[PDB]
């Protein structure tokens, strides 16, 4: 209405009891200890190619990340499905199928070498 | 930091709406005072509120003068051709 | 198959004179090798059954089932030595020996010749699951649930065995090979009515059909956790197999009396799905799920359609395996907190991530995530039920819906919500059970990957 | 429907990320000019929403209009197509009346920030798209319904007043 | 609306029901008229592929436009006065079916003139 | 007034207008208050057993076993056949039976007699 | 406990005045409505008869909430918003961190170390804590949900160490 | 914590704006107006239709083509 | 936002009860009960409770909206609230 010493006085005990928890939960400068661990020497190379802090270095270091990210994920693609389609998925037949490019009147077709002949004159409208 | 918030004294119920608020309140026999709790909101940078219009309006000055350059380099490329 | 027959028979002796630490490492290891000796048997021929011998002989329907149970035998082992640790050593070893003779009388069912054999290795099953449930059970109606699940057994087999000896003195032979190739036309007599009964309702009774389905939430529920996924992942596919057996000689008739028993799978498929919503028990919501799909395993059985044979097999090898791991999963999570409400312990999908996984992978089978076996297996019976007839659909189509429902639900009031703030016995955890539900989950994707195997003798 | 809905989506993400995770209207206001960027992305995306002309917004909805004005249709089918379009634009000002427009309306500590290179170039990239992807692909794509010619104009010019009034 | 405030609201037969009309021949009424020609021929007009939709009388102006536009990339804003065109000629057959409208809206209001003129006679 | 919300099945009267609240009585605040008690002290051992620094385990909760074996153990032995129950068992267990089994039937020999009189489709039906 | 009438009133403004923040909107609409409620109450808290004073509230409680806001609001992280238990999928148990692997004991050492000085803690002061609240127990049965103090130096409150060891407001 | 980070807490007074994104902002808005102008008068007979609507009442008979209405 | 600590949610508080009218300047202190010291009544003080309401974002329970009165406590039970420990 209320708040009794005799409620009181667990609130302030618990107070610091919630508090000292509370600095506990705090961490230490050791924390968080990190158990040994190996280090490629590429990737020593490449932090001492950051280290510098020229602008230029800063640059080619991510352009080798985007490099590499070409090579192992958009490159790597290219090669294995494509070995996959034209050697073994397009030797099969209906596999691959393809629509009949529109073929307008007037168009060249590369096999026969024909143009396909024109249309009869355009109602010649104007607005 | 500390987090120094500024003096009170100048976060003021006057020159605010909330005015229209008090009279009319104190009018009908009572009083505001939890008003100036508010009044950083109608004072400070925060005051005068565009307009809805003037709202959608943002950018229109800029955006004139580029239609008018680039109509008046059109013409010109039209009127060489 | 006596080179599957006799490793395991001799498996026995083994177990039966190992060290008092090396039987479950024992055990585990050779019924591996028996399971990858057993992988051997999906070597199936174009048309024709592999007729290792007159007694055995096998096709793509009893090999897959076969595959299963002898990869489940070292399951029952990696998930039994949690709550059989403090016993003596020779319990143990008969503990291991009640499941090596049930995978025994399996394998000799799933590879019998003559439907007398069957019939013996088939109800020989019961033996070692009644001792399973009931001495090794733990909670009260355990000897309640071996006299239910006995006598439902019982009431249909011996009907059976009456009409097998009347087909043997009439037919001539109960050889599958004879009875399917020298088959007759049955006429429509009344006579011929009771020995279509006799010869369905055993296996039905197995399945389980809707009604007399009470063996099982009062016998899974209570069987140690070895016994329960055995019972769930194999011993219910022997009513369907044992139906796919007998419906050779059992047409024209079915049909004519196919429609009480379909729609009383139909419709209890329904009703177990929502007794599964409002259930208390994990364990008891799994064998209200397992009552369902096997009744959509009955409907596809009586439609007696290519594709609904074919969606059979492969939702009977699907709720195998989906049935054995959510039991594993209810068994660790009742163990962890020593009580089986699924209630008393949600919450735990933070303090448990793997578990969290996979239950959820768990949930999505059951629940027929696509392109899973489980979902193949049901859309091609829902398919064969709607070319049998339209309306079927909407009751199928409530039925993944209402499953959905509870195939989240528990996973929602199990891990998805708080942590019980009064509970703390809950442990790491321990990487046998990780491992186990790996062995059930790889398996399940890898036939989704090529699901011809398990796709029965119809493909 | 991508563009500018998803683009007034992470705008809204903006907003309740700068009040402390606050997102009822009736706790926030007065925010034009405390934040102009995401203003800015609000009533563009308001902008492309609603439609007006020669602007990716548009470069259906006028057409899907004209689609249901000049077919075989039901009386209720287009009357529901004018009236929501109507109630669009309503709560389409109603969220910038609330939001940037208005006086200050949020909790007294004033942490509305922007200063992130992460968002500004995410809702930058929409912002360019908005403009101009619609334009891109209407007059790239080929004709795959034909346009539909001269008719009378009072419902041509609908979809526009409704959304104004 | 008008017509449709015409047919509903006030009398059906007055206006013209969309899916019979002309019910009337073309030959009759009308001046003799003549089969409108086809610019586009049906080789061509597989040719290309155009849907059911866009393979109307008009199409030799969209044939001509895709033909432009395929051999015109990455300029997407050429081919603006074919689209123009092809636009007029669209506005031209629309044109022609409203006048096909009017034809039966008026005839219409002529057979009324044929049927109660001469029923006065009772 | 602008009338009252009638409680609803799904919803009760709400906390707001309950009139016991309203006209309380001695005996209706006596009734409130030893109720408090009982839940004090059901907090009390609860707290003793949650805060014990060797409980281990589960609190074992006698209410939820309570629940558990009266809606799975109790209902067959407290089950009396009255009038109302077997009504129930006859509308639900076997009432849409005889619905279900009537409309498949019908549809099944509807079609049938449209096979074999050769009205249905059946250009590119097979498969089934 | 019971409800009295001055707590029934002030819940009684307490919606009131908050459905009545839902509904004006502006803060300007707001205080002014807002004050003139504060006169529309304060003006009639003589009413002698406390049956007529219930019933007052009565009318009061009904015509509130005929015009209770249909959509109220509610701050996030309190019961009712967005924020409502949305971080409960991150606070774990304390005991959990009896749970940790040697290594990952070892890798946090010296929290470690000051949670077993806190349990420590937890075991001098159970036996303490358990007969302070039984000697001062309500005589045969603990009469209100009120907690027992540590009215003697150094002994733990009563049931002290989860609210004291409870997940923080923000575990992350 | 974020000790000094770029944007600082303002108690109840207008935060600071880095004139960067206020100078982009309306960058993007005049970006979207010249566009919808530009393409306003580029395009007008796109949104005003190019060519306006044949009204048929004024259509003569002629063109329209019944026979007499004497007949 | 930095973590918030004892004495700056103590600023924010004294800074919007001195606000109030009703409080001038000279009576506030760091000991001002809202009935006794400072002459609010039970109304005024759940106007000023609800007002902390507001602006602190956090939502007061009703069993401390009826009974947080001197701003030792108030600032108190904001500082275990919101796990404020510094
Ligand atoms: C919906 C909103 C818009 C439309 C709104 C339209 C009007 C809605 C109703 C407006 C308020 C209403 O008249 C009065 C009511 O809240 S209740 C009845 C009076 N009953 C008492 O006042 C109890 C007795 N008195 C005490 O309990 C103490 O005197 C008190 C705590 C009050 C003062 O503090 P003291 O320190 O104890
Ligand atoms: C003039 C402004 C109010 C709206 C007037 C009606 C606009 C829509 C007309 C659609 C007519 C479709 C049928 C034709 O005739």
């Amino acid at each position: 209405s209320g708040y009794t010493p005799d409620e009181k006085l667990r609130l302030q005990q618990l107070r610091e009891l919630r508090r000292r928890w509370l600095k506990d939960q705090e961490l230490s400068p050791r924390e968080p200890v990190l158990p040994p661990r190996r280090v490629w020497p590429m990737e020593q190379f490449w932090n001492k190619f950051l280290q510098d802090g020229a602008p230029w270095k800063n640059v080619i270091y991510k352009t080798y990340r985007h490099s590499i990210f070409a090579v192992t994920h958009v490159l790597i693609p290219v090669w294995i499905i494509h070995y996959y389609l034209k050697y073994h998925v397009t030797a099969k037949p209906y596999t691959v199928v393809e629509r009949k490019p529109r073929i307008f009147p007037g168009d060249t077709i590369l096999e026969t070498g024909e143009v396909i002949p024109l249309m009869k004159e355009f109602p010649d409208q104007h607005h | 930091s500390k987090m120094e918030l500024p003096d009170y004294k100048q976060w003021k119920i006057e020159g605010t709406p909330l005015e229209t608020v008090q009279e009319k309140l104190a009018a009908r026999g009572l009083r505001d005072p939890w008003g100036r709790n508010e009044a950083w909101r109608y004072s400070g940078g925060f005051a005068n509120n565009v307009s809805f219009v003037g709202a959608l309006l943002k950018g229109f000055k800029w955006g004139f003068a580029a239609f008018v350059v680039a109509v008046g380099a059109e013409y010109y490329l039209e009127s060489q051709n | 198959m006596l080179k599957i027959i006799i490793p395991t028979t001799m498996l026995l002796p083994m177990t039966w004179m190992s060290k008092h630490n090396m039987i479950w490492i024992n055990a585990t290891v050779h019924s591996l090798l028996i399971s990858l000796i057993s992988l051997s048997l999906l070597n199936q021929l174009g048309e024709n059954s592999l007729n290792f011998s007159l007694t055995f002989f096998s096709d793509s329907l009893s090999a897959p089932l076969l595959v299963l149970t002898t990869w489940l035998l070292p399951l029952m082992l990696m998930a039994s030595q949690s709550h059989l640790s403090k016993e003596t050593t020779t319990r143990k070893k008969l503990y291991i020996t009640m499941l090596i003779l049930l995978q025994l009388f399996l394998i000799m069912t799933f590879t019998a010749t003559e439907l007398i054999l069957f019939y013996i290795l088939f109800e020989a099953t019961l033996v070692p699951t009644l001792i399973i449930i009931t001495r090794w059970g733990n909670q009260t109606e355990r000897l309640n649930a071996g006299l239910y699940f006995l006598f439902y057994t019982l009431a249909g087999s011996l009907p059976l065995l009456v009409a097998l000896v009347y087909i043997q003195n009439t037919t001539g032979s109960l050889n599958f090979l004879i009875i399917h190739y020298w088959s007759h036309p049955l006429s429509n007599s009344w006579s011929n009515i009771f020995m279509w009964l006799a010869c369905i309702m055993a296996f039905m009774v197995k399945m389980p059909l809707y009604g007399l389905h009470l063996w099982l939430p009062k016998a899974h529920v209570e069987a140690p956790i070895a016994g329960s996924m055995v019972l769930a992942a194999v011993l219910l596919k022997l009513g369907g197999y044992g139906m796919m057996r007998i419906t050779t000689i059992l047409n024209p008739l079915t049909n004519y009396m196919a429609y009480p028993f379909l729609m009383l799978s139909m419709w209890g498929m329904i009703m177990t799905s929502s007794i599964c919503l409002r259930q208390t028990d994990l364990k008891s919501l799994i064998a209200y799920s397992s009552v369902s799909h096997m009744a959509l395993v009955i409907v596809a059985i009586m439609i007696q359609t290519p594709w609904s044979f074919m969606g059979a097999t492969a939702l009977m090898i699907a709720h195998g395996l989906t049935s054995s791991m959510l039991f594993c999963l209810a068994n660790t999570n009742y163990e962890r907190v020593h009580s089986r409400t699924m209630i008393l312990a949600r919450g735990l999908q933070t303090l448990l991530p793997l578990m969290a996984t996979w239950w959820l992978m768990a949930s999505l089978t059951n629940l027929a995530l696509p392109p899973s076996i489980n979902l193949i297996g049901e859309l091609f019976i829902i398919t064969a039920s709607f070319s049998w007839s339209n309306i079927t659909i909407i009751l199928m189509g409530m039925n993944m819906m209402i499953t959905a429902l509870y195939s989240l639900y528990m996973l929602i009031t199990t891990q998805r919500g708080k942590y019980t703030h009064h509970i703390n016995n809950i442990k790491a955890s321990f990487t046998r059970e990780n491992a186990l539900m790996a062995l059930h989950i790889l398996p399940l994707l890898l036939l989704t990957l090529n699901p011809k195997m398990i796709l029965g003798p119809l493909y | 429907h991508a563009f500018f809905k998803a683009m007034l989506f992470m705008c809204s993400g903006s907003i309740i990320h700068s009040l402390n995770d606050e997102q009822d209207i009736r706790k926030m206001g007065g925010l034009y000019k405390a934040m102009p960027f995401t203003t800015t992305a609000l009533i563009i995306g308001s902008l492309a929403l609603t439609g007006m002309p020669y602007l990716t917004g548009f470069y259906s909805k006028d057409l899907i209009i004209e689609a249901v004005n000049m077919s075989y249709t039901n009386a209720w089918a287009l009357l529901m197509t004018l009236i929501a379009t109507s109630l669009t634009a309503a709560y389409s000002t109603r969220i910038i009346f609330f939001a940037f427009l208005g006086k200050p309306r949020f909790p007294p500590l004033v942490l509305i920030n922007e200063n992130n290179p992460l968002l500004i170039n995410s809702i930058k990239r929409l912002l360019i798209g908005s403009i101009f992807a619609g334009f891109i692909i209407s007059n790239n794509i080929p004709p795959m319904t034909v346009p539909n010619t001269t008719m009378p104009l009072y419902m041509k010019m609908t979809a526009l007043i409704v959304t104004i009034m | 609306g008008a017509h449709l405030a015409r047919r509903y609201l006030g009398d059906a037969s007055k206006e013209p029901d969309p899916l019979r009309m002309p019910t009337f021949p073309p030959d009759y009424g009308f001046p003799e008229r003549k089969e409108r020609e086809m610019v586009a021929t049906q080789q061509e007009m597989n040719d290309a592929q155009l849907m059911l939709q866009q393979r109307d009388y008009c199409a030799h102006y969209l044939i001509q436009l895709l033909k432009c536009k395929r051999d015109s990339f990455p300029n997407f804003l050429a081919c603006k006065h074919e689209q123009h065109d092809w636009d007029y000629c669209e506005h031209l057959d629309y044109v022609k079916r409203m006048k096909e409208f009017e034809r039966e809206r008026r005839l219409l209001q002529r057979k009324k003139r044929r049927e109660q003129r001469e029923a006065e006679m009772a | 007034s602008f009338p009252k919300y009638k409680p609803s099945r799904l919803a009760t009267l709400p906390a707001t207008l309950d009139p016991a609240e309203y006209d309380i009585s001695p005996e209706t605040r006596k009734a409130q208050a030893e109720r408090l008690a009982i839940r004090s002290r059901l907090k009390r051992e609860y707290l003793l057993q949650y805060n014990d620094p060797n409980r281990l385990g589960v609190i074992e909760d006698p209410a939820l076993i309570r629940w558990t074996y009266a809606r799975s153990a109790n209902i067959y032995p407290n089950f009396r056949p009255t009038p109302k129950t077997s009504l129930l068992g006859a509308l639900f267990g076997i009432g849409p039976l005889f619905f279900w089994y009537y409309v498949f039937k019908t549809d099944r020999d509807k079609k049938e007699k449209l096979i074999q009189e050769g009205k249905l489709d059946q250009t590119f039906n097979i498969s089934y | 406990a019971y409800l009295t009438h001055q707590q029934k009133v002030l819940r009684l403004y307490k919606r009131a005045l908050r459905h009545l923040e839902s509904w004006c909107v502006h803060r300007d609409k707001y205080r002014y409505f807002a004050c003139l409620m504060r006169a529309r109450f304060d003006e009639h808290k003589n009413e002698k008869d406390m049956v007529k004073a219930t019933q007052l509230l009565r009318q009061a409680e009904e015509e509130f909430w005929y015009g209770q806001h249909p959509q109220p609001y509610i701050f996030p992280e309190s019961p009712g918003g967005t924020s409502y238990e949305r971080y409960e999928c991150y606070k774990v148990p304390e005991w959990c961190l009896d749970d940790w692997h040697p290594s990952e004991k070892a890798m946090y050492p010296d929290y470690f170390a000051k949670r077993e000085q806190w349990k420590r803690l937890r075991r001098e002061s159970w036996e303490r804590e358990v007969k302070q609240l039984q000697e001062e127990t309500p005589p045969g049965g603990p009469r209100t949900e009120a907690l027992p103090p540590a009215r003697k130096e150094g002994d733990l409150p009563p049931l002290w160490w989860h609210i004291v060891t409870r997940p923080r407001e923000r575990p992350m | 914590a974020g000790g000094g980070v770029h944007i600082e807490p303002r108690y109840r007074q207008f935060p600071q704006l880095t004139r960067s994104q206020l100078i982009q902002a309306e960058f993007f808005s005049a970006t979207m107006w010249f566009w919808i102008l530009w393409r306003f008068w580029h395009d007008s007979d796109a949104v005003l239709g190019h060519f306006p609507y044949p009204d048929p009442s004024q259509w003569t008979d002629e063109e329209l083509g019944i026979l007499p209405d004497d007949e | 936002a930095p973590p918030l600590t004892l004495e700056a949610i103590k600023d924010r508080v004294l800074y919007v009860l001195k606000l109030y009218d009703k409080i001038d300047p000279e009576k506030l202190s760091v000991n001002s009960h809202f009935m006794k010291d400072l002459g609010l009544d039970s109304l005024d003080q759940v106007e000023i409770i609800m007002a902390m309401e507001d602006e602190f974002g956090f939502e007061i329970p009703d069993i401390d909206a009826e009974k947080l009165m001197c701003p030792q406590e108030i600032v108190d039970y904001i500082a275990d609230k919101k796990d404020v420990y510094e």
